[PDB]
C-alpha cells in the first residue's frame, strides 16, 4: 500500500512523442532510400 | 501535427491545492461584523 | 464579454514551432530527392 506521486510536468512525454514520430518517418524514409539506392 | 495544451495540474489546482488560503479566510473572518451585527446603529440612553 | 483564460505552459507553441521546422525542412529535402530519382 503505496501512493503515487506524479511529475507536475506532462513535457517530457510530449517531446518523447515528438522525438518519436519524426524519428519514425526518417527512420523509415531513409531506410527506404538505402534500398532504393542499392537496387 | 497539432499540439494541444496540455498541462498536468492547472494554477487553480495548484493553488487550491492548499488546505487553508490566509486571503479567503481573511476575506470571511472580516466580514463577521457586516454579516451579524449592526455597525451604524448607536444607542444612547 | 468575457475573460480569457490562459494557460500556463507556452510549451505546446514551442512544440508545435519545432516540429513543424523539422517537417518542413525534411519535406522539403526528400520531395527534392524524390524529383531527383525519377529524373
Amino acid at each position: 500500500v503505496e501512493r503515487i506521486k506524479t511529475t507536475s510536468s506532462i513535457e517530457f512525454a510530449r517531446l518523447q512523442f515528438t522525438y518519436n514520430h519524426i524519428q519514425r518517418h526518417v527512420n523509415d524514409m531513409l531506410g527506404r532510400i538505402a534500398v532504393a539506392w542499392c537496387e | 501535427h497539432e499540439f494541444v495544451p496540455l498541462e498536468v495540474y492547472t494554477r487553480h489546482e495548484i493553488k487550491d491545492s492548499g488546505l487553508l488560503d490566509y486571503t479567503e479566510v481573511q476575506r470571511r473572518n472580516q466580514l463577521h461584523d457586516l454579516r451579524f451585527a449592526d455597525i451604524d446603529t448607536v444607542i444612547r440612553a
